[PDB]
RNA sequence: AGCUAAAUAUUGGCGAGAGACCGAUAGCGAACAAGUAGAGUGAUCGAAAGAUGAAAAGAACUUUGAAAAGAGAGUUAAAUAGUACGUGAAAUUGCUGAAAGGGAAGCAUUGGAAAUCAGUCUUACCUGGGUGAGAUCAGUAGUCUCUCGAGACUAUGCA
RNA sequence: UUUCAAUGGCCCGUCUUGAAACACGGACCAAGGAGUCUAGCAUCUAUGCGAGUGUUUGGGUGAUGAAAACCCAUCCGCGAAGGUGGGAACGCCCUUGUGGCGUGCACCAUCGAAGAGCAUAGCUGUUGGGACCCGAAAGAUGGUGAACCAUCUAGUAGCUGGUUCCUGCCGAAGUUUCCGGAUAGCAGAAACUCAGAUCAGUUUUAUGUGUAAAAUGAGAGUU
RNA sequence: UUGAGAAGCUCAGACGAGUAGGCAGGCGUGGAGGUUUGUGACGAAGCCUUGGGCGUGAGCCUGGGUCGAACAGCCUCUAGUGCAGAUCUUGGUGGAAGUAGC
RNA sequence: GCGAAACCACAGCCUGGGGAACGGGCCAGGCAA
RNA sequence: AAAACUUUCAGCAACGGAUCUCUUGGCUCUCGCAUCGAUGAAGAACGCAGCGAAAUGCGAUACGUAAUGUGAAUUG
């Protein structure tokens, strides 16, 4: 599989003769920033594995290249904050009010 | 008409998943009848002794070779026969009086799985069926 | 394959307008001689399964997508790879904390929030 | 079937010891999830008490006697053979040394360092819940407890009303021989369960009828499973006559059984796995020029049209028939 | 002619621990003044009835009214909690606004009209250069956990 | 959403009746409200074991509810007391295919004379038990001042009224025949053997309207 | 070509009334063991509303208003589990009616 | 001024025909303010 | 045709007390124990508080005294 870790994209994989050891279950690498050269990474990783098998994991890059992209785009413009609404001042504010 | 098992043992949905996949990609008739008999009910599959298969091998001209005794269902031994003969079975299940009795004096006991991978086709394999009235 | 349906109006229960102990969902009528059980003129219809929408558009929002019910911001992050074809729809209970941090979340993810503007309240 | 020799025993520094445990036959037998559950269905029923209304006390009057009174003969109890219990307890025991069974059924676990999890005799000689929380944090197995820290809500419903108040998930289970403080040491850590090997019990190896409880063994209890369980040949020493079960394959992995040679050798060719649609519309042979020429290797050349005519016609009209024509 | 422990019973009495039990039309007839009020000459029969709020802070005071109460005003997080007090559904009734209204109404289809909501989005992509950068990059130097190299970093330069 | 315009639509449930006609029950709303609990029997399926089978009367035991779990001694219950052909499956081929040669399961024909249960759980069925819910004067015992009260009592019913969510598939019979019934039939549900075999609310051909042997169709027959 | 929830995916054709009755898959309620490292004073449950959706349907998800302390999705266990009727039980409430009338 | 009970599916112009009553609803009609 | 009246829908106020949440109550099972009276019991009536409406408590030594404790509250 591949899922981001802080910003960086990491390949994670197992093996069945690393099945029964959680702790060292998941062997990892990092991919680099470069995508074609994240693409050659995987394939030389992930090499004589099911097509299906490598096919899912060029996908998954794919798709958490456009969340980080998503992310930094963002960060750039200045969005609006969501301050959010509390029904017990609201409702005190509209009794206090009336009042006055 | 029955095309998926009443049963609920996990195996028995392996094994059929592995004979649902050979009878339909091989041209033998023994993977077709394999496939039926997984689905029968616990009643229409009958327990057959251990020395109705040594008659069956051995019967008439004998000349038993080292065919393969083949069928769903148990195989529960016989007490009243001292002398099992050699035998190659595989069947669904054993008991362990019977499993013994076969491993001690002879040849090996089998799962459907073993046979399987030995005689994909049921290459020179006897199926057999207990006596169904009961 | 566009969100068509068979039909847009609810099926309501019959003689459920005249009453008000009879309630509105729907309910077989089993009366031997009712005559709207017999399909008659003027009549109202009956749930056949001949009114299915497409299997490929079941559970499908007029805009395309398939609402998803996300609880925690959690849920919101596994709608990564289907965002073309899902939307995160916001349960009722979660409270306007959690779910500003749903929307943020699921903004940057780029997958689609239904309820994104409930009890909320943007400030500039 | 073949799998995993021998088990390393973890000292409680956390670092591994050089000693090792061939894995017990009974961590081989069948893993039946509809055995286990239908077996727990039923032994679950067995801690019940009986409730009722008073008999002295029709069913739609206001103060009248409800439908059927509740009577306290009621079935509660539920029995099943023994070898139908050592069966679902033998597989949910083999369930537990599997680490996605265990990830599957919600135990964090993700760090543990060896499935089946073995430490040594010395864990249970303990006597402070310091030195248990100690120890569990250095095979990394606190997640779990830290876990059902954080999962003990209030109980939904009438229950809290019952003595029922509070709820949360279950921890590792620490399965001892010897009692020596390990009971006492480990039994106030939210959700961690201390049974004997001898008393394993199958609310506890297959809580909510799901198989896979996260297990934490020591040497001397582990040491005690091929004798408490037997193997599939020879016997339980504690158990009298018992043998475990014999399944119905050998090699449980179908995908190698048909994926192998000694079958992919002998099948016949292989179909598409989607076969694509063909004719998907009737296209009319009159309307369509172009289907006429598939159907039709002879339109090419028909000419219908011929002049058959124009070359001396002979007028042919026999006279007498002529006269009988017009007669009348 | 006679006695005699323990093993056994237990809708009562003295206590105790629990429950895949009922949750105020239920569970006891009784969650409370419960065999209580009340009914019956009598024997007997026999109910309805739980919840303001964290705290009473239970509404001073002014005013109108014979008072009862109302209006100001106060307390409170809130009086859309004011003792007719938790939430306050339906039936049902009053006021207002709307349209409609020749012995019914009623619903169903198709629209129209009025009234009102559904949801809006060019923006990003690619390419070109410059400018400063950083690093998963150094014809580079160290530590940590793993299994040479795979990670997390700490310098240093930005080719 | 309200309203209008054009087209429409006899009050619902029960019971009755081919059908209605009906006669009933319905002022409105909320809540309550009716195949349940259990022992016995048989069936189907699932599971464990299998000539066996069943720990829970009881004993051992259970430090973290200890009414759970776990373990087994002596009984006991229920079981246990040969050829011929057609045949499933397979091999050998070999003019291959076609078929033959065989080996022949279950079983059926024939001639004849190599045990399959036990236990648990479910489903449907049936018999009891208050027995789906509601409704018939009671009667008896014992009391109170012909009357009245309390219990036995969940006394009695062929009858009356009611019996609660959705969709999908199949879907009769509505009656022969003997005689309240056993049959049958229709519908299913299973197990079988065959399409190179039989059939048909069929039609012809022809022999004497029946019978027997061509077309038109459909796979047909059993338990 | 990625289309192995093999209980999946895919392809083709015909078909669709229904009582008694037979079979199958589901929806919903209370509680029970497991689970969502679930939701909740930044508002649970409930309630109303011509807000928006989902499902042939039983039903479901959500917005707004009230509201104030609990609750739910999933896999199994379980039962005092689903109402329009019973001249049904209980409570409430109308027309009749400001009528009979006093 | 004090104030019920009974009753209540819902209603309420007929004309005819509407086969089984049909008029209290259906179709032709008039009426319908 | 507007008003009045009749009708539907919405807003608002009454009416009603369902729903939801709980809960010093009920029911059910298990467990331990052996204890009334002529030395006046059970039951009943009348009394009694700095004031009690029921309600408990108590007996002219009356919402109790002695004694052993606890150690500063009763509480409208």
């Amino acid at each position: 599989t591949v899922r981001e870790d802080n910003g960086k994209l990491y390949l994670y994989m197992k093996t069945i003769e690393r099945a029964h050891f959680p702790s060292k279950l998941w062997q990892r690498i990092k991919l680099s920033k470069n995508y074609a050269k994240a693409l050659e990474q995987i394939d030389q990783q992930l090499l004589y594995w099911p097509g299906r098998q490598i096919h899912r994991c060029k996908q998954r890059l794919t798709r958490l290249t456009q969340y980080l992209l998503k992310a930094r785009r963002l960060a750039l413009k200045h969005q609006p904050a969501l301050i959010p609404i509390k029904p017990k001042q609201a409702h005190r504010e509209a009794s206090r009010e009336r009042k006055a | 008409q029955r095309s998926k098992p009443a049963s609920e043992n996990v195996y028995l949905k392996l094994l059929v998943k592995l004979y649902r996949f050979l009878a339909r990609r091989t041209d033998s008739r023994f993977n077709k009848a394999i496939l039926k008999r997984l689905f029968q009910s616990k009643t229409n599959r009958p327990p057959i002794s251990i020395s109705k298969i040594a008659a069956l091998t051995s019967r008439k001209s004998a000349s038993s070779q080292n065919k393969t005794t083949v069928v769903v269902g148990t195989v529960t031994d016989d007490e009243r026969m001292l002398t099992v003969p050699k035998l190659s079975i595989a069947a669904l299940r054993f008991t362990k009086s019977a499993r013994a009795r076969i491993l001690k004096a002879g040849g090996e006991v089998l799962t459907l799985d073993q046979l399987a991978l030995r005689a994909p086709t049921g290459s020179n394999t006897v199926l057999v069926r207990g006596k169904k009235h009961a | 394959v566009n969100i068509i349906k068979k039909r847009t109006k609810p099926f309501k229960r019959h003689q459920s307008d005249r009453f008000k102990r009879v309630g509105e969902s729907w309910r077989k009528p089993r009366g031997i001689d009712s005559c709207v059980r017999r399909r008659f003129r003027g009549t109202i219809s009956m749930p056949k399964i001949g009114y299915g929408n497409n299997k490929k558009t079941r559970y499908c929002m007029p805009n395309g997508l398939k609402a998803f019910l996300v609880r925690n911001v959690s849920d919101v992050e596994l709608l990564l790879m289907h965002n073309k074809t899902y939307a995160a729809e916001i349960a009722g209970n979660v409270s306007a904390r959690k779910r500003v941090e749903i929307v943020e979340k699921a903004r940057a993810l780029g997958v689609k929030v239904t309820n994104a503007g409930a009890k909320v309240r943007s400030q500039e | 079937a073949a799998a995993r020799p021998t088990v390393s025993i973890y000292n409680k520094d956390g670092s591994v010891s050089s000693e090792t445990l061939a894995l017990p036959f009974v961590f081989k037998a069948p893993i039946r999830p509809d055995l286990v559950r239908s077996v727990h269905t039923a032994v679950a029923k067995n801690k019940r008490q009986p409730y009722a209304v008073s008999e002295k006390a029709g069913n739609m009057c206001r103060s009248g006697r409800m439908f059927a009174p509740t009577k306290t003969w009621r079935k509660w109890h539920v029995k099943v053979n023994q070898n139908e219990k050592r069966y679902a307890i033998a597989s949910a025991v083999a369930a537990s040394g599997v680490p996605s069974l265990l990830l599957a059924r919600g135990h964090r676990i993700e760090e543990i360092p060896e499935v089946p999890l073995v430490v040594d005799d010395a864990v249970q000689s303990f006597q402070k819940t310091k030195e248990a929380v100690a120890l569990l944090k250095e095979i990394k197995a606190y997640r779990d407890v830290i876990k059902v820290a954080n999962s003990r809500k209030l109980r939904a419903g009438k229950g809290k009303l019952r003595n029922r108040r509070h709820v949360q998930r279950r921890g590792p289970l620490v399965v001892f021989n010897e009692d020596t403080g390990i009971v006492k040491a480990f039994r106030n850590i939210p959700g961690v369960e201390i049974v004997n090997v001898r008393r394993l019990n199958l609310l506890q190896l297959a809580p909510g009828g799901h198989l896979g409880r996260f297990v934490i063994w020591t040497k001397s209890a582990f040491g005690l499973l091929d004798s408490v369980f037997g193997s599939t040949t020879e016997v339980a020493q504690l158990k009298k006559n018992y043998f475990l079960p014999e399944n119905i394959i050998s090699n449980a992995d179908v995908t190698r059984l048909i994926n192998s040679d000694e079958i992919q050798s002998i099948v016949k060719a292989a179909g598409p796995s989607r076969v694509k649609r063909a004719h998907v519309q009737k296209k009319n042979p009159l309307k369509n020029k172009a289907v006429l020429s598939r159907l039709n290797p002879y339109a090419k050349a028909y000419k219908a049209n011929v002049k058959i005519n124009s070359e001396k016609t002979p007028k042919a009209a026999g006279e007498k028939f002529l006269s009988v024509l017009h007669e009348n």
